[PDB]
């Protein structure tokens, strides 16, 4: 037992491998749904059946602080025209000590939006750009 | 209790060129086409004809005849892509090699018999789906179109039409419970033509058949009604 | 029900007095089906299309793509030539390692509608 | 569900081991094929003809002690050697059948006396008390004449047991070798039928009313009224219904007992009992606790919830099907060891 | 492995007058319209006949017959814009020159041979919608118009049509796996049809057949059926 | 909107595609839409 | 399969005995397409479809509009005058620097299934 | 596809690897068919056989007409990268590599039988020490059935994972002049090898394909002969009625049973040769417990990429391969050998 | 459903509404709507 392993929400390591975007800030919205279809029984009132109908991953928002190193992101985007690579993502949660608790790796991603920062001259905070990544499966 | 039992196949459509003289399967291969995107809904459909009357002297319902039996249908769904290589044509190419099946052969017009290529979706262990067919229209929708004009992505439909392949070229046991009139009504469906039974066999006393004796119930032939 | 006939087996011997054997029944049909399967669609110029189109799917993957079109190839043949048989099924599997594919056809004449399963013995 | 099993002699092969075969033509490679007028090769081609992929056959007796207790009819338990007698289906728990064809072709050959062969049907329906799951078809003396079957019956044999099943009159099956009829008793005719059943209407359905395909004529044919005298005491029929075949008539075990008479019952409890012992395997597992006791009620009722989804049950509705209580009461403090006890319901009789 | 490459090209509709005489190439261009913007869908629909009669002495599903087959299509979508020059007539006047193509020609309506102007619609590399082709339909929108009257933005549909081109205006060598009476299958699908082949060749001894030798197969012209 | 006529038989010797014939031109159409309106003086008749 | 006759050569010449040598086989179609593709559409009044229009395209801009264009005009031509051939893609491919165009057309004679291209040498 | 090629040409460039795509490019090269060379016949039905790539190694000119090194050349030349088989070193491209012309030597009476054994083990040397490419070897002429089967088991006895055999030679059609010619199959399977790269993948085994490009076959083969013939590692070639030429068999020359199907050989040079390209993270990056976790994923996201395409048994990803590049797999005695990892693939054939 | 018909020719001598005819009575009809799964035992062929 050792007084367990707890989770943590704090402790983490987010990385985008590929062209060099580096290690991100936050992560969110990473969830897997399934596609339930729905079949009501005529002549058995009391429930509608349940039926798996494939899995879908849904899209990922990652955000860290606007730094120099935000050329490569554009680039990256408007690499569509001439053509685009899907690197390996990764996202992973640690506990306080640098240990493992959950490692997850996307199996091949692709840019979907990326709002940029929101400049205010009286609002006291950091740039925080926001690259929103599609997704293609979970790695084992 | 299986074959591969754990592998992905990608459903394929196989082209086969017209059968030429007095034959009825396809001819040999010309051009086998693999999908890119194994069609997300396949439909089939089958319909039959019933023309019905609804007139008499007498008014009531009549019963309807059987006038004919209409062909199957099916309608696929072939995606192609190559957006992650824009500027290449091999989508373009790829479609080019698949309206081949709708213009009448080379090969055909030789021998007077024009025909466009017989189809067949092959796809697995999906017998229902896999018959000798022709394709009727062929509705392409292009989207995307990369740089220096070669498309994308294109979505193309099919209406495929099942081909027939006709032409495949009565002992009966007494048992305990069976009679001959029993037997008559059994496959001939009059009560009174038992008669015929007993003369092809030449069947004497009908009221002595050996349990577990052979007769043979020649066809409608005698009675043509 | 359906009438099965008489003719001479496969493997003709002498019989019990001399001259030639001759089978009917229900053992009859599987000589006929013998005949039909082991026969490639050649080799007999007169009659072209006779003899199932096995060859064409050896050395294929297993992949139940191939395993799936020889379903199909015998339900053709089995049926164009051979009429007095009605068929159930047929069964694709590789039942010694991973690089062998057996065909279990299981058929039943009409009427009679026993099921019985097509061996090849030997 | 519905494999069966066959013990009797047959020419060649494996000696008081109960292989297994799933086709005629397996059959005819390993014990011949109705050479020496030994019943159990007509048995199993009537039930391969009658339905039925599966069949377990252990061949005891040889071709020529051809006949004893042991040797031929066989009827010793082998001492739990797992490779003699009924002892052999022992080590199986997929069997759901037996029979023994041979078992009364000694009687008519005279090498075992009918007080020899009551003891060996009687030490086979033991076999059927004790694995809890198959059921046993016995038939009766060759030529025993209607109105002395009904004694038969209840002075010579007189099982009662709630896993035995009685067909009296034998069937004058046709072999298609010889295009001959021959008398066979119906054991593993009978036995067709049941594995058509499961596999056409599920285990609901009882095995009755069905064509006896493979047959042709009946000897002693027995009349309706007859039938009222020997139905009802627990003895089935076979009759011979004009321009409908031959049909098996009546679906009653051989059973005193009024609430486990009709065949049906007694064949659904089986495939019941075996499906959720097969599911709920907790067991040198799990800490017995007030937890446990909880998680098996739900799974239970998880199941027969769903068995009341295809028929097979009354109520109208899931809470008037079944009854479950797996609660602190069943289960007392001292109950260390022995304990994780819970009832259950299933009922959906015939006519 | 390509020619321009990495260079963006505008697609533009060609336009040529009618052949006049016994011809079938279009005769010379009259006017190029380049386009101010690529479509951005680009649907190609291909549609085929086969008549089917459900009825027979049987009622059995009967084989179809081919009566046609039916020409390609196309549906464009052209939009213009002048909405950086309000009041200048860019848009109006090329659609003018757009028009042409649903009208007869003046060159041909002089020698009684009146057809209106084919188009072709050339872009890059599309090999695919690039076609002898005439205009069928012109639908056009007009919308944002400018002050004084003219139009600034306008949509125009387009519904092409392929014509045809036509008028473009049998030795096997024997391996060791082939034979006389599989050839005759393999090219007229009669099996006891063999004896075409070696009346033309002139070969009297069908047993050896030397490998490697060259033979003339006739057309169907011995066999009209 | 402007319309053109073309007939075409696909049916032939040889069922091939057959070139088609300009059967006519169709005239040109256009569609409208007035607006009238008093409603800034009503019970006027300047729109009936 | 197809039949591909003989004839003459387009650089005629005495031979080995003399006369004019003539030549069949695939060296002849590969000559047939070289006085094809050379010919201007023109030259020679009483056939005058005959050739190819490439050099009304010839000063275009390098663009794939230009290599577009040469696609459709080998490909009609190629298939309204020679027929015995099969044509299996053509390919525009800039020279030496972004300054010629480089047709490369492959073909096969028809149903033979040997993979060709042009070469015109010299 | 690429193929390569060693053999004796009239003219041209000499021991330099060059590139050919068409038939015509070959002619201004090496001539073509002069003094009855088997290198111009053999690439002949390579060439007709699909294949739009090939490599040439001249060495020997028309008239030391034949050695060790001149002719049928098989010296590594102390890695002169110009020499013999050394020249295909520095290509990195060749995945098949043929010696039609050596076996003209035997013919000739200008090399020993015994010669012969060495330049073929050579060259399996050769292909053992690169990675990718697989070698074509044929048989004597003229060998006869039953003694074939001694031959391979006695004379050669190669058994490696990177040889393949083809033993009744193809009597093929020069179209110059429409005479029938005996050569070796080296050149004509390699042909068939190349279809197999553009259709149907890399996946299907080279097997019952049409040796297009062929007439006869000498010594034909029955099939009970075939039966004595395929379990020891031997393929072969026959005339089925009706059906043309057709390749039977897709055996490697090994013993080991994991190995012994074609296309599973085929398949993992092709795999092999896939990933390294992909990680190229040498010389590049620290080696550390984060690398290691990559190095996992990148290899997952591709194999489970090439079971989109089927060709991995298991009904799932997760049932195909199996990737293990944690830290206990390096140990903290890295000494710059570390990095390393495990992969899985498998679909063999008929 | 079920349908019925009933012709009627509003014309005649009189211009009144004419008593219609019972021509006939069509058979009647019915929709069902089959659902098949085995989505709980995929690569099984039941459904199909």
């Amino acid at each position: 037992m050792t007084r367990k392993d707890p989770g943590s929400s704090i402790w983490f390591s987010l990385a985008i491998d590929g062209e060099s975007l580096g290690y991100f800030n936050g992560c969110e919205g990473l969830s897997t749904q399934v596609e339930v279809e729905q079949r009501q029984e005529g002549g058995n009132n009391g429930f509608v059946w349940q039926l798996p109908t494939r899995v879908t991953y849904s899209n990922i928002r990652l955000t860290r602080p606007l730094t120099p190193d935000t050329a490569k992101v554009a680039k990256w985007i408007s690499s569509v025209q001439t053509g685009i690579q899907r690197p390996t993502a990764q996202i992973s949660a640690l506990r306080a000590d640098g240990s493992l608790v959950a490692r997850w790796g996307l199996i091949d991603v692709l840019p979907v939006s990326w709002q940029g920062p929101s400049l205010d001259p009286g609002s006291a905070s950091v740039a925080n750009e926001v690259l929103e990544i599609a997704h293609h499966g979970f790695t084992d | 209790s299986k074959g591969a039992g754990k592998s992905l196949v990608r459903a394929n459509l196989a082209i086969h060129e017209p059968p030429t003289g007095k034959s009825t399967s396809p001819g040999g291969l010309i051009k086998r086409f693999p999908f890119e995107f194994n069609p997300a809904q396949l439909s089939i459909s089958q319909r039959s004809q019933w023309k019905a009357t609804p007139t008499a002297a007498v008014r009531k319902a009549a019963k309807p005849q059987f006038m004919g039996a209409e062909p199957r249908e099916m309608t696929l769904e072939i995606f192609l892509d190559s957006s992650m290589k824009p500027g290449g044509n091999t989508v373009m190419k790829k479609v080019e090699s698949l309206l081949i099946c709708c213009e009448v052969t080379a090969k055909s017009l030789a021998a007077k018999q024009p025909s466009p290529p017989w189809v067949i979706f092959e796809w697995g262990s999906f017998s229902t789906a896999r018959f000798n067919a022709y394709v009727a229209s062929i509705e392409t929708q292009y989207t995307l179109f990369g740089t220096a004009g070669v498309p994308i992505r294109a979505t193309c439909q099919m209406g495929l039409v099942e081909i027939p392949g006709p032409t495949p070229n009565r002992v009966h046991r007494v048992v305990a419970g069976d009679s001959l009139q029993s037997l008559a009504w059994s496959e001939y469906g009059s009560a009174n033509a038992w008669r015929v039974i007993a003369e092809a066999n030449g069947i004497d006393d009908p009221s002595h058949l050996p349990t577990g004796t052979e007769l043979i119930l020649p066809a409608t032939e005698e009675v043509p009604h | 029900e359906q009438f099965v006939g008489s003719g001479w087996s496969f493997p003709l011997r002498i019989g019990p007095t001399g001259g030639i054997a001759l089978v009917s029944g229900e053992q009859e049909v599987e000589e006929a089906m013998r005949l039909i399967l082991a026969t490639a669609p050649g080799e007999r110029p007169m009659r072209p299309e006779f003899g199932c189109a096995i060859h064409d799917l050896v050395f294929a993957p297993v992949n139940e793509q191939t395993a799936g079109r020889i379903q199909h190839e015998v339900y053709v043949t089995l049926d164009r030539w051979e009429p007095r048989i009605e068929v159930h099924d047929v069964d694709v599997t590789t039942g010694e390692e991973q690089n062998v594919l057996f065909i279990d056809v299981r058929y039943s004449i009409r009427g009679t509608n026993n099921p019985r399963s097509l061996v090849f013995p030997f | 569900t519905s494999v069966a099993a066959f013990v009797g002699l047959a020419p060649t092969g494996p000696l008081n081991e109960p292989t297994l075969v799933t086709n005629w033509t397996q059959y005819v490679a390993a014990f011949g094929d109705f050479t020496g007028g030994y019943y159990l090769a007509h048995s199993v081609y009537g039930f391969f003809n009658n339905g039925g992929s599966a069949a377990y056959v252990v061949r005891v007796g040889g071709s020529a002690q051809a006949e004893s207790a042991h040797p031929g009819p066989a009827q010793y338990l082998g001492d739990s050697s797992d490779r003699t007698g009924f002892g052999g289906l022992e080590a199986i728990d997929e069997i759901s059948m037996v029979a023994v064809p041979d078992l009364m072709a000694a009687y008519q050959r005279g090498a075992i006396d009918l007080e020899a062969v009551k003891a060996v049907q009687l030490g086979l329906i033991a076999h059927c008390e004790l694995m809890g799951d198959r059921v046993a078809i016995i038939d009766p003396p060759p030529n025993q004449n209607a109105r002395q079957i009904r004694v038969w019956r209840q002075e010579t044999a007189g099982y009662d047991s709630k896993y035995a099943a009685l067909y009296y009159p034998w069937i004058k099956s046709f072999d298609p070798a010889t295009g001959q009829s021959r008398l066979v008793p119906p054991s593993g005719h009978v036995a067709g039928i049941w594995a058509r059943n499961d596999s056409e209407r599920g285990v609901h359905k009882a095995p009755a009313n069905e064509v006896v395909r493979g047959a042709v004529d009946l000897e002693l044919q027995i009349t309706r009224g007859e039938q009222d005298l020997l139905n009802p005491i627990g003895v089935n029929c076979i009759r011979s219904f004009p321009g409908r075949g031959i049909r098996v008539w009546g679906a009653r075990t051989l059973s005193s007992d009024p609430a486990w008479r009709y065949l049906n019952i007694r064949r659904y409890f089986n495939y019941l009992e075996e499906s959720i012992l097969i599911g709920t395997q907790w067991v040198v597992f799990e800490p017995n606790d007030h937890n446990l006791w909880a998680r098996i009620r739900r799974n239970v009722s998880a199941f027969l919830v769903n068995e009341w989804r295809n028929g097979a049950l009354f109520g109208q509705s899931p809470d008037q099907a079944y009854y479950v209580k797996c609660d602190e009461e069943t289960n007392p403090p001292e109950s260390v060891d022995l304990g994780r006890v819970v009832c259950e319901i299933g009922i959906a009789p015939v006519k």
